[PDB]
């Protein structure tokens, strides 16, 4: 019964023009050499006042073993595992292209405007490949 | 700081008049006169209005 | 018949701080009312049997 | 923003009998009030699909 209409309760309502018709940021980080847990790289960078809609993570085959064990984390400087936690899409046996499931609709704060990729688990046999991230969001 | 001013725009294509937007804009600030934590010129009064 | 239009007032929130006058749209409300029209009449007869 | 000043009245005791007009000081009270100013607006769109 006290579930009122939202903090939104009075206005009109958006369409054609320069608003926040939703946006992307795309990066293609290239891993090479041996792959340890001391890896970190920016792929893209976000605004301050923006709310994320969804993150798409597609990678190549980076660990070509009979038992693959490579494992990625996608996040920013505040939380190292904010978007993806233990992704395992870079393994040569499983499939790529996993959508984000954690931390979607939240306003970016200051100092959290750069998306990092950190390696969580060591690769059993390092190959050469690349990892792609696409982050959808919009602005007010 | 700015009186209310009006303006219009032809959005989609100015030749194929498929869209138009009108708007109005203002810069203003309203505040009750307060000095030293006291109301400058208001006396507030509360009465019991039944509303029958 | 005859149709008559009506426009309402305007409804939303003043676009505070940063927002465009091209991003965030309103519609303007609009309605109709139609009145139907019909024939009608009445008549009275006068004879001569009741008149002399 | 815009700051507006205020001066109060005067407060003490009349310096009875003997006292200087150089010995026994007063301050004069003084205060401020600042009003902040912001942008605001509103707009309405008109298409052609709803106009012919």
């Amino acid at each position: 019964m006290p579930a009122t209409n939202s903090a939104q309760a009075r206005l009109a309502a958006p369409g054609h023009g320069f608003g926040g018709n939703v946006k992307v940021s795309y990066g293609s980080v290239a891993f090479t050499g041996t792959i340890t847990t001391a890896d970190a790289a920016t792929v893209c960078n976000l605004p301050v006042g923006a709310i994320v809609l969804g993150v798409t993570l597609e990678s190549d085959d980076l660990d070509t073993n009979a038992t693959p064990t490579i494992t990625l984390n996608v996040g920013d400087a505040g939380s190292a595992t904010r978007y993806f936690s233990a992704s395992t899409v870079a393994q040569a046996g499983t499939s790529s292209s996993a959508p984000a499931t954690t931390g979607l609709l939240w306003t970016v704060t200051e100092g959290n405007t750069a998306v990092r990729i950190a390696v969580a688990n060591n690769a059993a046999t390092s190959a050469d490949g690349s990892v792609r991230v696409a982050v959808t969001y919009y602005l007010p | 700081a700015q009186r209310p001013q009006a303006g219009t725009e032809k959005s989609d294509i100015p030749a194929l008049n498929r869209r138009m937007t009108v708007g109005m804009d203002e810069i203003i600030g309203v505040k009750k006169a307060a000095f030293n934590g006291k109301q400058h010129g208001v006396v507030m009064g509360f009465f019991g209005a039944a509303g029958d | 018949t005859l149709n008559i239009p009506l426009f309402y007032k305007l409804g939303g929130a003043p676009v505070t701080g940063d927002t465009p006058i091209v991003g965030n749209e309103t519609p303007l409300d609009n309605y109709n009312c139609g009145v139907p029209v019909a024939l009608r009449g009445k008549g009275v007869a006068i004879t001569k049997n009741q008149t002399f």
